[PDB]
């Protein structure tokens, strides 16, 4: 599962 | 702090210059000392902060697990014993996460939550808070690991809260929270129904309110919701 | 320094750890600390140093030519305060310690202990590959005099390499390659880069048949990079 | 142009 620092921009 | 003698204007622009550079430790240095000078975060100052210690607290987890896993081998069966370095090198890795994750909790406690009026502000602090509490109870193992674990569902529990009451269900910091809190629960709490849960009430609430919005609101909400979705798709 | 207590073969083994876990600052510590046990450095451990101090040096190299841009940028209808260059500045003088500090094991006293070709040659190759990252930010009194420090020593390292390598050798060929990208890139000598690669290509290709499959993907690696370079350069 | 240390292992 990802966190939301995860994602890009 | 070796920041003290530095415009704030100055550390904002370098902590810029930094994240363009892809100098995060840099850029968090910078931001620390940006917070230090005592005023408030702007909603892009704030985020400038949390990109720099993302990163660098990123690399500390990745490095971490890394090492953990080659430790957790060479304590099977059949493995060669190769002495403490493997352990001594973790440890190493630990405490200096562990040092990370105490600078920003202390800049979240001084002063920063405490003078954080509007809701935006407030939930994004708390946010912080729990997730550099989840980070240190990634690693935790002793007489403080439950109290851990709690500090950092309080602090998530205390931005729900305030962004269910002040915030639209697309609110991105209401969809982060959300989403790092179903984390906490998944991957922390051993709550994998709790995590599923709130996934799901929280895509399903944020879908609902996508028709208010701007194209470019949108956009954001949208991707954040599709995180949302994949970890469920992962987790059912 | 901060590594004296630790063992040499802890030194490397947390080496290896560090690499594992992209920890490149931590790989250099550690290697630096194995180097000033004092002993020799194995094939292997040559090897873990370089990797380690390229890392750290390549992040940094990206980061000033990154901010040099922007500076270079702002110097021009451009807007106008001085934080570009004074973080330029900060890079340029952390990358110059690194360089500093690789260069000072090697003179303190890798190369004047390597007398088997392979060690001497890895050295001096890895001399010049860091007074070139110096020429790289040079604007002084000093940068012809760093330039020239560069050429001697992958000079050094080339004449060596030719009387005891095959032109096979991964480190010859590694020489070769960043002796051509010093040319093009720093002497202002594209034809001299040029030529270089091409011999180094030729004379390779003509020794592929003296080598195990092993070998021969070490060695058409490097001449792959040769190739590339050159269909740049023309 | 690449150096020697851009390529991969
Ligand atoms: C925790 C959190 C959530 C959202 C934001 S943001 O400023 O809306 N933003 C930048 C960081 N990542 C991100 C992903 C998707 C959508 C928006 C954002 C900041 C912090
Ligand atoms: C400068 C140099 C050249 C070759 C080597 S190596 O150990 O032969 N080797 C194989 C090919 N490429 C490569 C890239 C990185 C590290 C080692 C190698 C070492 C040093």
């Amino acid at each position: 599962c990802g966190s939301l620092g995860n994602i890009h921009h | 702090g070796a920041m003290g003698s530095m415009e704030r204007a100055s550390l904002i622009q370098k902590a810029k210059l930094a994240e363009q550079a892809e100098r995060y430790e840099d850029m968090a240095a910078f931001m620390k000392g940006a917070v230090e000078k005592g005023e408030e975060l702007s909603n892009e100052e704030r985020n400038l902060l949390s990109v720099a210690y993302k990163n660098v607290v990123g690399g500390q987890r990745a490095a971490w697990r890394v090492l953990s896993s080659i430790e957790q081998k060479s304590n099977e069966e059949g493995s060669e014993e190769k002495g403490p370095e493997v352990r001594e090198y973790r440890e190493k890795v630990e405490t200096e996460l562990q040092g990370v994750c105490d600078t920003v909790l202390g800049l979240l406690d001084s002063h920063l939550i405490k003078e954080a009026g509007d809701a935006e502000s407030r939930v994004f602090y708390l946010k912080m808070k729990g997730d550099y509490y989840r980070y240190l109870a990634e690693v935790a193992t002793g007489d403080d690991k439950k109290r851990i674990i709690d500090s950092a569902r309080s602090a998530y529990q205390e931005a729900m809260d305030i962004s269910k009451k002040e915030m639209p269900p697309t609110n991105p910091i209401r969809l982060g929270l959300a989403l790092n809190f179903s984390v906490f629960h998944y991957e922390i709490a051993n709550s994998p129904e709790e995590a599923i849960s709130l996934a799901k009430t929280t895509f399903d609430e944020a879908m609902a309110d996508l028709h208010t919005l701007s194209e470019d609101s949108y956009k954001d909400s949208t991707l954040i919701m599709q995180l949302l979705r994949d970890n469920l798709t992962l987790w059912t």
